[PDB]
């Protein structure tokens, strides 16, 4: 009843925390495509042999680890170090990583210049080509966003602690200490079906 | 209506300058299907490029209906670009919309007028014929179908040059036969200039006006088509019948035939006609001139351009003199005959 | 030795009920390639598959070496299974060993050899003609040889019995007209008895001794290869040369073609030829001695199935009783004579 | 920094607990290749049903919790449910769904039936033919079991953070609530080189 609910809702908020960076952080430097290898348009160089190597070595990192590192950066940005407001912060960057590259991915799966043949047609890169780019690109895209929430949510688990708020406090906290067959349940249940939701939220 | 000239065109790879393209000169008129063949990979892969200028071309002047294009005004290709369209190496087509949108981009694109998309695609797909009944389906169609969307979508614009590039390669014959008539249509009253590109001569023998031959960024011969006789690329000039060369897929006998020449053996000799006429019976003359017999392995003609091509595998028997007085006469008599060997 | 009788099997979709094969018997003569052939997707897939057992006849008795299969008894199939090896659609290799281990992979499955391994598998690569050059890399070669590392292996247990099941199919042609001719080879040498499936015709002439028909799962005709004229399906028989030719001639000559006879013209000729010799001087033999012209339309000529075929279309030149008097002096000869129309 | 050495090592234990749960009971779970009925030799009566199932929501569910949970577990199991030597078995089980899968996708990744009709070529039958699968199977579970470890070390960061102690523990305990640059900021860099390493032991 009053314990579940306060805490779902701050963990609702780690979706907040996506429509937040898996726009300015995540396809913003799916401008690795460029810089993939043949300049796919002028936007490249020896930027992505160390580029797609922060990516790599930020994805190298594990996510509680990440954020107490954090924790003293979370405090000189916008943050008192400690709850929500400040516990996105290193979430979205922890995520930086996951969600860059899926970009990548999706950017690269689509069919070649083939469709650069647009050019040909007049295309103009702008929104013209990038915008169309897009249709064929969110079916990829729309997979990946999706997938980096359950990442997400599961982020905030690991949360808990410290440099954390939410549902993984309340969790850890009668979970670490207070152990009720009861509520850590909920909590559990709470979490195994909110994650499914996530993933037929997609489609 | 579509002049290369002196056009010349080279890559760098910082570590080397490797050449591509080297001065390249085109006449093709306007209403005319120009084809343009070459060797594996021997640059025509990068040209009907210069054309539209997706290329930017080292040098020469590229003109296309004109106006010359140089690379330094997007904004005015633009304007030239929805003028000259262009169907595909591969297909093209976005998985993420329907038949009638992939034509309609265009149309969409540059142009943006609320009814005249819908009557043009629907036209247009009529004119290729994915369209009384393809309008929904999106994407998944049959190659020749995925296709004609795609050259549908080049004539959306409402072009007056189409360029063509290796169309029909991933296109089996069947399929191949009713694109290319496709092509021929549209040429013959949409009074559509095409300017094509590709691997196979079968394709040239379809539609083909003038044509040009391209080995190493040089071209070898341009000409039309009905004369095209004269330059080392008989072969493909001998895009045959397969007809011809299947009299060694029993590769038993080619490996009969001994390279070396020996006493006591007969030759095996390519006899090319080159344009005599029908009223060219000469191995049978020679039959009763020289005295010499001639076993027909393989033999082919064709009217390609209106006239007939004409080659021939064959085994001539006889003394030596006579064959030798054979091969003589006949090319005396406009044949051009190499020996293979002797079997 | 590889015998069937009745073979029938049935799909069971368990609603459902699908016929595969439908009382097919075959005669397969030991020291012969023996094809079977048929529609693009006729359950030709099947059938090879009873030869040893992998699908179960739901009707039929199968005897290879004389041996029958019963279901019931599994260790006596396994012991069969050493006679009757197989090949494959694509290549079939295992990733995990180089070249030489492929091929030992049944040796040590029962027999458990310390040393013939080297042995069978050396001479295998020796006769493959992949061994001594390529030994040392796995997975990873060129294409065509990919499928002779196979065939060793399935020559490895050195069993009176190898099948295929369209494995020049996948190869390019180059490779086609080599993988069948190994066969022929191991054919020559071992004695080895062969039963070949295959999508195309080209397939059959090259090595097939007698070959199959086979629509929608019964079995049309079977015969020697030479005889195979039967019961309309020639469009298979089509595919060789016949599809250049005969329905194609040269495509726009028809307009000049007459269905009837008329003033001052030439009667074109099908010279359809028999297992004549090679120096088939005929038509030359002609023109010396019956003072007469040809001008040769298309020709071509192959072994297959053991005895030449030569077929030519000409117009044939000469006085109207010199040119009738020709067709009768070819005919005692053996040459079969046509007329399509008057040109 | 005296921390930093056995911390390390606690974190390798970690793997060496992971070897007997990564494959002694995850294998187990990859007899649901067996268990896909269309042939694939065996497979009678739906098994598949809800073998896979289960696996899927352990996999679905999140890490720290989890072990939380599991400690009711942990405390009967072995002595102290707070020991890192304890911490392994909560461990081994977070592990086990979604290293399962790993087993069925590596084997369906290999060339099919093909191999399978290698049954017609040797004898074959039942043993023998299993023989067959190893060896390609190999390549594929390695280059799995490698991925599995990385994953699973960054689970074990959580444990020092809670349930056990471990590298995790440090940087928890002296960035946790200490905040020094010195030691934390060196925990994910030693970090970061530990994961690569297992990559590297990949090859």
């Amino acid at each position: 009843m009053w314990l579940l609910v306060r805490g779902v809702w701050e963990t609702l908020a780690m979706t907040f925390v996506s429509g937040f960076f898996g726009f300015v952080i995540g396809l913003p430097v799916g401008v690795l495509l460029y810089v993939t290898r043949p300049g796919q348009i002028i936007a490249n160089a020896k930027l992505y042999r160390t580029v797609s190597a922060i990516v790599n070595i930020f994805r190298s990192i594990p996510f509680i680890i990440l954020l107490v590192w954090m924790i003293p950066f979370t405090r000189v940005i916008v943050g008192t170090s400690i709850g929500l407001q400040a516990a996105i912060v290193p979430l979205t960057v922890g995520a930086a990583p996951f969600i860059a590259r899926m970009v990548e991915n999706a950017l690269l799966e689509i069919p070649t210049g083939l469709i650069e043949a647009s050019r040909a047609m007049g295309a103009t890169p702008m929104q013209i080509v990038r915008k169309v780019l897009l249709p064929e690109a969110l079916p990829g895209l729309v997979n990946a966003a999706t997938i980096t929430l359950i990442t997400l949510v599961g982020y905030s688990a690991m949360g808990g602690a410290v440099g954390a708020g939410g549902l993984g406090q309340i969790g850890y906290q009668y979970g670490y200490i207070g152990y009720n067959a009861t509520v850590m349940n909920t909590v559990l249940v709470l979490l195994v079906i909110l994650v499914y939701l996530i993933q037929f939220a997609g489609d | 209506m579509i002049k290369l000239s002196n056009i010349t065109k080279v890559f760098h790879q910082g570590t080397r300058t490797i050449q591509a393209l080297n001065n390249v000169s085109l006449h093709v008129p306007a209403g005319q299907i120009y084809g343009v063949i070459g060797a594996s990979g021997a640059g025509k892969s990068t040209l009907i490029r210069c054309v539209n200028l997706l290329e930017r071309p080292t040098e020469g002047s590229v003109l296309v209906d004109g106006q010359e294009l140089t690379t330094l005004s997007e904004s005015e290709l633009t304007k030239a670009r929805r003028q000259i369209g262009m169907i595909f190496q591969h297909f093209n087509l976005l998985s993420s919309r329907t038949v009638f949108g992939n034509v309609a981009l265009p149309l969409e694109l540059d142009n943006t007028p609320k009814d005249e998309v819908k009557r043009r695609v629907t036209e247009l797909l009529s004119l290729v014929g994915l369209g009384d009944k393809h309008d929904s389906y999106p994407s998944n169609l049959s190659g020749g179908q995925k296709q004609r969307v795609a050259i549908a979508r080049a004539l959306a614009s409402n072009p007056k040059v189409l360029l063509c590039d290796e169309a029909t390669s991933a296109l089996d014959p069947a399929t191949t036969r009713s694109i290319l008539e496709l092509l021929k249509d549209i040429n013959r009253r949409l009074g559509l200039t095409i300017l094509l590109i590709t691997h196979e001569m079968d394709v040239v023998k379809r539609i083909c006006d003038c044509v040009a031959v391209i080995s190493n960024g040089e071209l070898i011969e341009q000409d039309t088509v009905s004369e095209v006789f004269s330059h080392p690329k008989t072969p493909l000039a001998q895009k045959f019948i397969q007809s011809t060369l299947h009299l060694d897929i029993p590769e038993d006998y080619q490996e009969r035939l001994q390279a070396e020449p020996f006493t006591d053996c007969v030759p095996m000799l390519r006899l090319e006609f080159t344009g005599q006429s029908v009223d060219a019976p000469l191995l049978s003359e020679t039959a009763r001139r020289f005295n010499v017999n001639n076993n027909i392995i393989s033999a082919q003609m064709d009217y390609a351009g209106g006239v007939k091509f004409g080659i021939m595998l064959t085994e001539m028997h006889g003394t030596q003199q006579d064959t030798q007085a054979a091969i003589a006469w006949l090319q005396e008599h406009h044949v051009k005959v190499e020996v293979l060997g002797y079997v």
